[PDB]
C-alpha cells in the first residue's frame, strides 16, 4: 500500500497534500542548504527566522481560460510582501533562499491541458521598444501573476515587456525551457507540480529586491478544453515556500 | 620538474609551465567529466527505468 | 645563445592554438570558488535533456504555442499518418532549432542513437493506441501504415502512462552522419500512425493533442567544431 | 568507458515481461533513460566514440574576435578607445549565454593592421609603425589625446607592439569582483529598482586604449585593432535555451520576436519547405 | 640548430612582463645591504595605520586644519546628527586623500573591514555620549538618530579613555568592492549623533572638536593594479 | 594563514564584561587593533583573500616611462642627451616617494620610433634604421657630435639596436654609492649649508646619448626614444604621506599649496559635491 | 591595568561603552535564555531571529530639567514599532524575552543630581 | 640545476637563471612577509586590547 501518487510537504506552521502528483524535482540536484563558513564573506552573524520565514505562502489564483498565454512571477519579489518573509527583506541589505515551489491545478477526467511549470534562475527579460529596458512595474508583480502575450508588443518609446510567450520574454525558444528544473501539469494523469530549487547566483548572497535570481513560469503547451457541461472556471494556484532563509546586513526599513 | 601527459588518439606529450601565474597555462582541454544526472533526472525519488513511473 | 631554427608555423595566429603567455596581472588573486548549483561539464550533458519538438511548423504556426502540437481526434477510420518528418537533428527544421539541434550546429559530425518521447494531453477520459515508427533510409518515406510497421516501430496505448518513447537506433553506414544536409549520411524517416483511432465518451473533447520530446542517448557524441548558421550580424551592437 | 568514451550498446533479444521501459511520464520533469536495446533487440557494440570535443572547455576555447576600432596617423580621432565587453560580438556571445554563470581565464589576442589613406602628399616614406594598447581599470585617469601623460603606464598594464612581429598576446585571470562572472542578472543597479537594469548593470571592465607611438610617414595612415577573446580553465553552471532571437542591442537582452523556427509545408513534408 | 617556432606576444613588451635580461654592469659590487630602521614589505602594512579624515570637506576649510576637525557642542536637545558620509574608502572625498585612500586609488578592488577612531579634543571637564553607526545600503542613509541606532552601531561615552572605535564590518554581497564609485558596490552610511549632549560646566568650553582616524583591518585586502586619478602632468618637469 | 593570506574572520557572541576593545587612546600613537567581532556579534568566516598584489615588489615592478627626447636624421640636433632621473615622471616618481629610502634593481626598457619629417626631397628611399644608446657615468667623455670619438664604447656600455626589432633591455644593478637610493634628503651639498638643497645633491646617475648610427635617407627624420624603468629585487623603508600637491620642478620638492581634498557641500553630504 | 568603571556590551550589531558605570544588575540572579522543553506548552516550533531581534534599539531622548518628576516605558511595547524585533511581535501571537536595558546620560564635575533606574515587572497603573 | 616554484591560484613553474648577475634574475614577486607592528603600535610598553590604554 503505496503511491508516488500521493505526497505531503511540511514547512513550519504548513502542510501541503496531493493525490496525484508526480515526483518532486530537486533543483539541480542540489537541496537548499545554509551558507557555509568557508563560502561566506559577510562577517556579521546572519538572522535564520526559520519557521517564521520557511513556510508555505499561497499567492493569488489565477484562471486558466482556453486562451490564457502564460503567467510568470519574479521568486525573490512574488513574496517580498508576504508575512515575515517579506519584513526581513525590507529590513536586510543581504539575504539568501532556495523554495520549495508547488503549483496546483485540478481539473477532471472530463478536461485536458498541459502546463508547464519551470524554475527560470535568472530571467532577464527583453523590453517591446529595442532602445529601453522593461519597467520595474511592468516586470513585477509581487504575489499576483504577470501575464505572456499572445502575439507581439508594439515598439514605440515605451517601457513594456516583450511578453511573447513562444520566446519566454528572453529571445528564446520556450520549448527549449526544459534545461531549467521543471514538471509538467498534464490534466490527465497530473494535478499538480513540485520542484525544490536551491539558492543560485554568482554570489553567496544578494539583496533581494534589487536582484530576482529565480523567476517562476507557467506557460501552456496545450490550452485547456472542454465540454458543455463540464466547468468552466479552473484557477492554477502557487504556493511558495522559502527554504534555509538567511539575512543580514540589518539596518532600517524600507525598500528604497 | 615536467609534466607528461597523453595526446589523444584511437603516445603522450612534455610540458612545463614557465609562467609564475596559473592563469598564464595553457587549457585544460582534457577534463572528460560527466554527470547528466544534474539536468536528466534531478528527481527526488529514483525512477527505475524498467517500473511505471506513477502507479 | 643556443643554436635554434625556426619552422614553418613560426610567428602566426592559429585561432584554436593552445599555447602559454604571460598575465597581464602578475599575482593577481582570484576570487574563491564557490559551490553553485548545476554545473556543466560537456555540452553532451545538455543534449540528453528533453526539449519540446516543434512538429508542426505548418505555416503562421511558428508563431505560437501551436508549434508544438500534435494534433490527433477520432476519425472514422485507422491507418491515417499524424505526422512525419525526416531524422536529420541538425538540418531539418523540426529538430534543428532543439535543444539538441542547438548543439548539433556547432558542429559537423553526429552519432548516437536519439529519443522522441511523447506525452498524450488529451484527457483522462480519451483513449487510443498509435504506431511509432522509424524507417531507415534506401526506400522512400513509408505512406501507408501497412508499411511503416515493416520497420522499427513501437505500438504505444495511451493510459495512466502519459509519456511513451521510440528509441531511433542509430542505424547508419557511417560511424557520423554530417549534421549539415548530405544523402551519402541520409538518416531516414520518423513517422507516426492511427494504430486503433481515438475514442473519448461524450462530454469529453474528441479533438487532442500529443507533445513530443527529444534527447540523446548514452552513445552519443558530436565532432569537428564549427559555427553556428543561426546567429548574425551586421554592425557591432550598440 | 575510456574517461570519455561513450556507452556500449548492449546486446539485447526477445521480451515479453511486464518491464516498461517504453512508458513513462514526462511530467515528473525526469528525462526518459531507455537505450535502443530496451524497445529492440540489438546486437552488442563495443563504442569507441569520444566525447571530447564536447567538453565546456573545447566549446569556449578558440580565440573570436570580440570587436575592433581605428584610430589614425593624424586627424580627428588619432587614439581609439573601447569599454571592454563580449557582448557586442554575436557569435562569442551566444556561446557563453549558453550558461547563466560562468568562470574562466582569458587569453587576449590582438590583430593590429594598418592601411595608407588617400591623400595628395607628395614623396611618403612611412617608417615602421610602432602601437601601443593601455588598459585603464575602472577608476584609474584616461587619455584624452594621444600625447596625454596616462599613456606613462607606470602602473596601468600596457603592450608596445612593432607592424611585422607576431599578434600581441597575454593572459588574463578571471577578473569578477564574484564568484563567477554573470551572463544575465534579472535585476537592477539601484535598491529602488530604478537606475540601469540586466546584463550591464554587472560589466564595469573598464576601458581598452590604443593609439601609435610614432605617426610614421607624412602621408595619413588608418589603423584598425581586433581584439580576440579566448576562454581558458572554464567552469559553467546553469545551461540555459540558446539564443533563438538575433541580437539587438549590446546592453541588453531586448530582441525582436522571432518564429519558433524554419516552416514546411505540412505536418507530413519530409522537406524543409 | 634547435628547431623551434615563435608563438604569438613573440617580441612584444609588455609593462607587466617578468623575464630575465643582460646585466650592463657584469659583476658589478652592489654596496652591501644595511639595517634601516622601518622596513616595508606590503602596502597594506602602511593601510593598517591610522591616518586622520577630513570628514570636513565643507567649502574652504580644505585649506586649513578646521578640514580635520568634527564640530560638537552643548546643544538645546538631543539626536542631532553629527557627520555622516559614505563608505566609499576610494571614492568619497572624506577618504581619497587618506593613507588608507591613497593606497586603494592605486588598485580596482577592496576587500575587509574598517576602523574608525574616535578622538575627543574636548577639555577633561566636557562630556558626553555619541552614537556612531553604520548603515548597510539598500535603504537611506539613516536621517533621525532612531533610525541609524536600527543598524550597526557603537554608543561611545566619552572619559579618560579619549579615543573610541567604530569598526566597520565588511558587510558585502561580493568579496571585493570597486575603488572607484558604482552603486552595484554600494558600501552604505556612516553617521554620527548625540546620544546624551555634551555637558560642560561653567569656565569650561561648551563647542568642542572630535578629530577622526581611519585604518584598515587584519581582513583587508586589495586587487588589480592601476594608476592613481590623483597625480597629473602636462610636461616633463625641468 | 597562506604565507599571504588575509585573518580569518572570529565568530562572536553576545558581551558584557569589563573589557573595552573599543575604549582606547590614540594618543598613545599606536593604532587600535580592533576586528569586527570585538563590537558586534559575528559569524565566523574562513577568509582566503590574499594581499599578493600588495607587496613592495608587485607594486613597483611595472616598466614606467620616465623620459624621452628626439634626435633628427640630420640638422642641428643629431644626438639625444639625457641626464638620468626618475622626478621627470610623475607616474612612477609619487609611487617611489611613497617611502623614504628604496634599494632596487633596474629593468630597462626602450622603445625607439622614427618618423618621417615634411621636406621638398624628391624621391626618399630610406634605408633601415640603426640606433645607439650610450651611458656615459659621472666623470666620463662626453659626445659633443653625432660623429665623436666617444661612441666607440671601449668601456662605456651602450647598446646597438635597429628598428623593427624588439625593444633593446638591459637590466641594471642597485647602483646607489650608499647603502639605498634616497627618495628625499634634507641637506646640502655643501658644509656651509650653502650649493645645491635637496634630492638633487644625491643624484649623479650620470647621463644618457641615443643618436642613429647612418642616416638611413636623403629625406629628413626625427627619432624618439621613450625610457622606462621597472624596479627589481626591491626593498623599501619609512613609509611616507603621498605626494598631495601637483610635481612641479624636477630637482625639489616645490609645490603649490593645495587643499587636503575634494570638497562637498555639508558634513551630513553623501555625495562628492 | 583594570577598572570596573570601565565596560563594553555587544549584543547583534550593535556595541554600548561606558567608562564611568557602576557594576551590572542583573535580574532576580538570572540571566536571560530561551525556553526549556520541559517547560514549554506552545507546540510550534518557535522562531529565534537572534541577531536581528536582540539587539540595542536607542529610544526617543528626553530632558532632564531642574523640575522633571520623572519618566516610564512599558516594556513590551516601548520597542513595538522597532525594526523586525516589532516586525515579530506583529506577526505572532506569542513571544518572550528579557533585556539588557541601558541608560545613558552625563552631566560634568560640576553638575549634581540622581536618578533611580529601575525595571519594575508587572507595573499596572 | 633548475628550480620549481607554485603558481599564483585559489601547480607549479620551473626556473633557470641564465645570467652570471644576480641583477638579471626576474622579480621576486612571492614575498608575502607582512610586519605591521613597525607601525602599527610602535608603543615600549605592550598594549591589550581587551584592557584600558590608560589608567
Ligand atoms: C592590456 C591589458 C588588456 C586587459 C584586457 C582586460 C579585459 C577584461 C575582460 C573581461 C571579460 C568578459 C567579461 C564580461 C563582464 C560582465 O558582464 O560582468
Ligand atoms: C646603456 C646603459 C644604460 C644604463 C642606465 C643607467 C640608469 C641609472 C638609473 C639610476 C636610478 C634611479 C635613481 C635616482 C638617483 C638619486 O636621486 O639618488
Amino acid at each position: 500500500g503505496y503511491s508516488d501518487r500521493v505526497r505531503s510537504i511540511t514547512l513550519g506552521n504548513s502542510t501541503i497534500t496531493t493525490q496525484e502528483c508526480a515526483n518532486v524535482v530537486v533543483g539541480y540536484g542540489v537541496w537548499p542548504d545554509y551558507l557555509k563558513d568557508s563560502e561566506a564573506t559577510a562577517e556579521d552573524q546572519p538572522t535564520q527566522p526559520d519557521v517564521a520565514t520557511c513556510r508555505f505562502y499561497t499567492l493569488d489564483s489565477v484562471q486558466w481560460q482556453k486562451t490564457s498565454p502564460g503567467w510568470w512571477w519574479k521568486l525573490p519579489d512574488a513574496l517580498s510582501n508576504l508575512g515575515l518573509f517579506g519584513q526581513n527583506m525590507q529590513y536586510h541589505y543581504l539575504g539568501r533562499t532556495g523554495y520549495t515551489v508547488h503549483v496546483q491545478c485540478n481539473a477532471s477526467k472530463f478536461h485536458q491541458g498541459c502546463l508547464l511549470v519551470v524554475c527560470v534562475p535568472e530571467a532577464e527579460m527583453g523590453c517591446a521598444t529595442l532602445d529601453n529596458t522593461p519597467s520595474s512595474v511592468e516586470l513585477l508583480g509581487g504575489d499576483s501573476a504577470k501575464e505572456f502575450a499572445d502575439k507581439p508588443v508594439a515598439s514605440g518609446s515605451n517601457k513594456l515587456v516583450q511578453r511573447v510567450v513562444y520566446n519566454a520574454g528572453m529571445g528564446v525558444g520556450v520549448g527549449n525551457l526544459t534545461i531549467f528544473p521543471h514538471q509538467w501539469i498534464n490534466l490527465r494523469t497530473n494535478n499538480s507540480a513540485t520542484i525544490v530549487m536551491p539558492y543560485t547566483n554568482s554570489v553567496p548572497m544578494d539583496n533581494m529586491f534589487r536582484h530576482n535570481n529565480v523567476t517562476l513560469m507557467v506557460i501552456p503547451f496545450v490550452p485547456l478544453d472542454y465540454c458543455p457541461g463540464s466547468t468552466t472556471y479552473v484557477p492554477i494556484t502557487v504556493t511558495i515556500a522559502p527554504m534555509c532563509a538567511e539575512y543580514n546586513g540589518l539596518r532600517l526599513a524600507g525598500h528604497q | 620538474g615536467a609534466q607528461v601527459s597523453t595526446q589523444k588518439t584511437g603516445i603522450h606529450y612534455t610540458n612545463i609551465n614557465y609562467y609564475k601565474d596559473a592563469a598564464s597555462n595553457s587549457a585544460n582541454r582534457q577534463d572528460f567529466t560527466q554527470d547528466p544526472g544534474k539536468f536528466t533526472e534531478p528527481v527526488k525519488d529514483i525512477m527505475i527505468k524498467s517500473l511505471p513511473a506513477l502507479n | 645563445g643556443l643554436p635554434t631554427m625556426n619552422t614553418p608555423g613560426s610567428c602566426q595566429f592559429l585561432t584554436s592554438d593552445d599555447f602559454q603567455s604571460p598575465s597581464a596581472m602578475p599575482q593577481y588573486d582570484v576570487t574563491p570558488e564557490m559551490r553553485i548549483p548545476g554545473e556543466v561539464k560537456n555540452l553532451m550533458e545538455i543534449a540528453e535533456v528533453d526539449s519540446v519538438v516543434p512538429v508542426q511548423n505548418v505555416g503562421e504556426k511558428v508563431n505560437s504555442m501551436e508549434a508544438y502540437q500534435i494534433p490527433v481526434r477520432s476519425n472514422e477510420g485507422s491507418g491515417t499518418q499524424v505526422f512525419g518528418f525526416p531524422l536529420q537533428p541538425g538540418y531539418s527544421s523540426v529538430f534543428s532549432r532543439t535543444l539538441l539541434g542547438e548543439i548539433l550546429n556547432y558542429y559537423t559530425h553526429w552519432s548516437g542513437s536519439i529519443k522522441l518521447t511523447f506525452m498524450f494531453c488529451g484527457s483522462a477520459m480519451a483513449t487510443g493506441k498509435f504506431l511509432l515508427a522509424y524507417s531507415p533510409p534506401g526506400a522512400g518515406a513509408p505512406t501507408k501504415r501497412v508499411d511503416a510497421m515493416l520497420g522499427t516501430h513501437v505500438v504505444w496505448d495511451v493510459g495512466l502512462q502519459s509519456s511513451c518513447v521510440l528509441c531511433i537506433p542509430w542505424i547508419s553506414q557511417t560511424h557520423y552522419r554530417y549534421v549539415a544536409s548530405d544523402e551519402y549520411t541520409a538518416g531516414g524517416f520518423i513517422t507516426c500512425w492511427y494504430q486503433t483511432n481515438i475514442v473519448v465518451p461524450a462530454d469529453a473533447q474528441s479533438s487532442c493533442y500529443i507533445m513530443c520530446f527529444v534527447s540523446a542517448c548514452n552513445d552519443f557524441s558530436v565532432r569537428l567544431l564549427k559555427d553556428t548558421p543561426f546567429i548574425t550580424q551586421q554592425n557591432f551592437f550598440q | 568507458a575510456a574517461i570519455g568514451r561513450v556507452a556500449d550498446t548492449v546486446g539485447t533479444g526477445p521480451t515479453n515481461s511486464e518491464a516498461i521501459p517504453a512508458l513513462t511520464a514526462a511530467e515528473t520533469g525526469h528525462t526518459s533513460q531507455v537505450v535502443p536495446g530496451d524497445t529492440m533487440q540489438t546486437r552488442h557494440v563495443k563504442n569507441y566514440h569520444s566525447r571530447s570535443e564536447s567538453t565546456i572547455e573545447n566549446f569556449l576555447c578558440r580565440s573570436a574576435c570580440v570587436y575592433f576600432t581605428e584610430y589614425e596617423n593624424s586627424g580627428a580621432k588619432r587614439y581609439a578607445e573601447w569599454v571592454i565587453t563580449p557582448r557586442q560580438a554575436a557569435q562569442l556571445r551566444r556561446k557563453l549565454e549558453f550558461f547563466t554563470y560562468v568562470r574562466f581565464d582569458l587569453e587576449l589576442t590582438f590583430v593590429i593592421t594598418s592601411t595608407q589613406q588617400p591623400s595628395t602628399t607628395q614623396n611618403q616614406d612611412a617608417q615602421i609603425l610602432t602601437h601601443q594598447i593601455m588598459y585603464v581599470p575602472p577608476g584609474g585617469p584616461v587619455p584624452d589625446k594621444v600625447d596625454s601623460y596616462v599613456w606613462q603606464t607606470s602602473t596601468n598594464p600596457s603592450v608596445f607592439w612593432t607592424e611585422g612581429n607576431a599578434p600581441p598576446r597575454m593572459s588574463i585571470p578571471f577578473l569578477s569582483i564574484g564568484n563567477a562572472y554573470s551572463n544575465f542578472y534579472d535585476g537592477w543597479s539601484e535598491f529602488s529598482r530604478n537606475g540601469v537594469y540586466g546584463i550591464n548593470t554587472l560589466n564595469n571592465m573598464g576601458t581598452l586604449y590604443a593609439r601609435h607611438v610614432n605617426a610614421g610617414s607624412t602621408g595619413p595612415i588608418k589603423s584598425t585593432i581586433r581584439i580576440y577573446f579566448k576562454p581558458k580553465h572554464v567552469k559553467a553552471w546553469i545551461p540555459r535555451p540558446p539564443r533563438l532571437c538575433q541580437y539587438e542591442k549590446a546592453k541588453n537582452v531586448n530582441f525582436q520576436p522571432s518564429g519558433v523556427t524554419t516552416t514546411r509545408q505540412s505536418i507530413t513534408t519530409m522537406t524543409n519547405t
